[PDB]
């Protein structure tokens, strides 16, 4: 029945303080080495190092002699890993483990990036002139950060969508999304595309109407 | 440091094949290997320690091995459970190190791509931009060549490319191509196409429009 | 009436040092379990299971390396004919489970380990010590045994729940067995430290020091039980004590007690005295020497060690046969 439960996702600038927390139950924390390990963006897995919680004791990975700090507060039950001046380098996920016991912690991601906070741009895709299947699809162009969700007709379709991973070009992220539909149901019923941005508090809606 | 090199670092096979991974270490562990398993979801699963040993709640097709430096992990018969990335993970002298992962996915008969073209958004053009989108949908295998043509002049400043990852549903890929170009560039050419080319098909599929 | 003693001394070199030892005998072989935890910033714990071969102590296995605990935790291993099954347990309530890591062989080389929880476990506010064993037998089924004690009591209302035993009939998977333990010559008001149960001929008896309140020492007590209803044993002391020595260890060997003494707290001599008639002088010195720690080791009914270590890394063994010559 043990539980660890880490800290959500954060965003921060270089050179400002971030701070992960994994909160422990259901066994005694003091009487298990905790471990951190990174998942590095597109990459594999690092060990980054572990904290033995009833001596205050460290075993660290010298590749994060100077990045990463681990403490405990053992009143709490909860594990944490600082970065005092993080750059972009240490953008990634961040897991707490037991790793011999095998429990993980369901990990935390960290952006480390000093680009604003931009809202997207929502772009139809329409064809331009017949067959049974017509694709159809919209733009979402220049937002940051990650992520945004689209969806279409608030849900209704789901059989056959695709949601396109965004690519990062100047500080700013743009995806395409695209939906197949039969010729009967289009344009003879709407179709529109349903993004939404949390970090920009953005819900936008854009329909697909068929060109000229 | 201690280096695990872990082999293939890519892999395809179908439902209900045995696959076998490979993890060499560069001096002696004895014995101190771990498998884990990282599911789409970010989740991380231990499957194997001290080599051999498989850990509880891990069904009986996972299994590991020795022989000298080198240690396996195989599945014996593959489930849709069991397709997402695999480590290894030497626990025997500190620092511990991972291997650079493999990825296993599904194997399926060959798909011809779904191609579709989109011009520019009235939206997007009053905005100075002029994105065009081609939609290479639901093929297999992943690999594809996608080439744009101005005017039959070939293309390749300002063009973004998008890969989804395997479907969960069909275990197809698609892949997005974005030709941006400013306004006004876009206005000074008629013709449009992107060709696709993959492994289904002798000749390419085109797919253009003219902007009249 | 009709029996005879024979002593060889040897001697073991040991390249680790160990805080604290368990020497078990597996295929007629001495083997130990060495707890190595310096404190150094470098340091690691360790635990090794070790292998007489020679005069020196060959490493076979650092157990440690497969557990994330923490401290110095609790050892309880066991012995079968062919089996060996070690547990590592957390070192410590409010908490109602102990976490256990379980480590079983064929060989004494080769070692398959796992997680264990005993949840719920009914020595919750029992002192456990680390100790080696062997199973139990009680009706047609062996037992292992995870044994405590109460630390101090300053009222006694049930006289059967001042030593209480988990018991484990799947070679140490899971521990859902009480042994009730009556001892009725259990003090109040005095403090009860490291029991061991010994297990011999499938009999059972208790190992451990009880503390002097006018004295600053410890002394060792002894306790053999007999079984009477299935689960339940009762125990009663048995008297050791001689003037001008302090009892240090017992054993059985020929279905008789031997018992070993030194002359003071320190330990400068030893005495081993078999069946209370012949004994034998054990002198540490030829020197600074002394046979501190000293304790039987048991090969069969009529084979045993005698195990002290004379000074940092050194091991004297006495091995001792006595038996019947008619």
């Amino acid at each position: 029945q043990v539980q660890l439960q880490q800290s959500g996702p954060q965003l921060v600038r270089p050179g400002a303080s971030v701070k992960i927390s994994c909160k422990t139950s259901g066994y005694s924390f003091t009487s298990f080495w905790m471990h951190w390990v990174k998942q590095w963006p597109g990459q594999g897995l690092e060990w980054i190092g572990m904290i033995d919680p009833s001596e205050n004791k460290i075993r660290l990975n010298q590749n994060f002699k100077d990045r990463a700090t681990l403490t405990v507060d053992t009143s709490s039950a909860t594990a944490y890993i600082q970065f005092s001046r993080p750059t972009s380098e240490d953008s990634g996920v961040y897991y707490c483990a037991m790793v011999r016991r095998g429990y993980w912690g369901q990990g935390t991601t960290l952006t480390v990036s000093a680009a604003k906070t931009t809202p997207p741009s929502v772009y139809p895709l329409a064809p331009g002139s017949t067959n049974s299947m017509v694709t159809l699809g919209c733009l979402v162009k220049g937002y940051f950060p990650e992520p945004v969700t689209v969806t279409w007709n608030s849900g209704s379709l789901s059989s056959g969508v695709h949601t396109f991973p965004a690519v990062l070009q100047s500080d700013l992220y743009t995806l395409s999304s695209s939906v197949t539909v039969p010729s009967s149901t289009w344009p003879s019923e709407t179709v529109t595309c349903n993004v939404a941005h949390p970090a920009s508090s953005t819900k936008v809606d854009k329909k697909i109407v068929p060109r000229d | 440091d201690i280096q695990m090199t872990q082999s293939p670092s890519s892999l395809s096979a179908s439902l209900g094949e045995r696959v076998s991974l490979t993890c060499r270490a560069s001096q002696e562990i004895s014995g101190y290997l771990s498998w884990l398993q990282r599911k789409p979801d970010g989740t991380i699963k231990r499957l194997i320690y001290t080599a051999s040993t498989v850990d509880s709640g891990v069904p009986n097709r996972f299994s590991g091995s020795r022989s000298g430096s080198d240690y396996s992990l195989t599945i014996s018969s593959l489930e849709s459970e069991d397709f997402a990335d695999y480590y290894c993970l030497q626990y025997d002298t500190y620092p511990w190190t991972f291997g650079g992962g493999t990825k296993l996915e599904i194997k399926r008969a060959d798909a011809a791509p779904t191609v579709s073209i989109f011009p520019p958004s009235s939206e997007q053009l009053t905005s100075g931009g002029a994105s065009v989108v081609c939609f290479l949908n639901n093929f297999y295998p992943k690999d594809i060549n996608v080439k744009w043509k101005i005017d039959g002049s070939e293309r390749q400043n300002g063009v973004l490319n998008s890969w989804t990852d395997q479907d969960s549903k069909d275990s197809t890929y698609s892949m997005s191509s974005t030709l941006t170009l400013t306004k006004d560039e876009y206005e000074r050419h008629n013709s449009y196409t992107c060709e696709a080319t993959h492994k289904t098909s002798t000749s390419p599929i085109v797919k253009s429009f003219n902007r009249n | 009436r009709h029996v005879f003693i024979r002593t060889e001394l040897s001697f073991i070199k040991n390249n680790v040092p160990c805080i604290r030892d368990m020497f078990f005998i597996y295929k007629r072989e001495l083997y130990n379990i060495c707890l190595d935890d310096l404190k150094g910033e470098e340091d690691e714990t360790h635990i090794y299971v070790q292998k007489k071969v020679k005069d020196s102590w060959i490493t076979l296995n650092d157990l440690f390396k497969e557990t994330d605990l923490t401290g110095r935790p609790h050892i309880f291993a066991y012995v079968d004919v062919e089996e060996i099954i070690i547990l590592l347990c957390e070192d410590e309530n409010r908490k109602k489970d102990m976490t256990c890591h379980r480590f079983y062989s064929n060989d004494g080389k080769e070692y398959n380990n796992a997680e264990i929880t005993i949840s719920d476990y009914i020595l919750k506010d029992k002192l456990l010590s680390s100790y080696v064993s062997l199973p139990l037998k009680i009706e047609n089924r062996e037992y292992f045994l995870i044994c405590g004690v109460s630390p101090y009591k300053f009222k006694d209302d049930n006289k059967k729940d001042d030593i209480l035993c988990m018991a484990s009939h799947d070679k140490g998977e899971t521990w859902g067995t009480k042994i009730v333990i009556k001892y009725d010559n259990y003090k109040l008001g005095v403090q009860y430290f490291f029991l061991r149960p010994y297990i011999s001929k499938n009999d059972l008896s208790f190992h451990f020091y009880v503390g002097d309140n006018i004295n600053n020492v410890k002394n060792v007590n002894f306790i053999e039980c007999t079984h009477e209803k299935d689960l339940e044993f009762v125990c009663s002391n048995r008297d050791f004590l001689k003037d001008n020595k302090v009892l240090q260890d017992v054993s059985t060997l020929n279905d008789e007690y031997i018992v070993s003494y030194g002359n003071d707290n320190n330990f400068a001599e030893c005495y081993i005295f078999f069946n209370n008639e012949n004994s034998i002088l054990i002198k540490p010195e030829k020197t600074a020497a002394g046979c501190y720690g000293g304790t039987f080791v048991k090969i069969d009914e009529n084979r045993a060690l005698f195990i002290y270590s004379s000074s940092q890394g050194i091991y004297n063994i006495h091995t001792i046969y006595y038996a019947n010559y008619e």
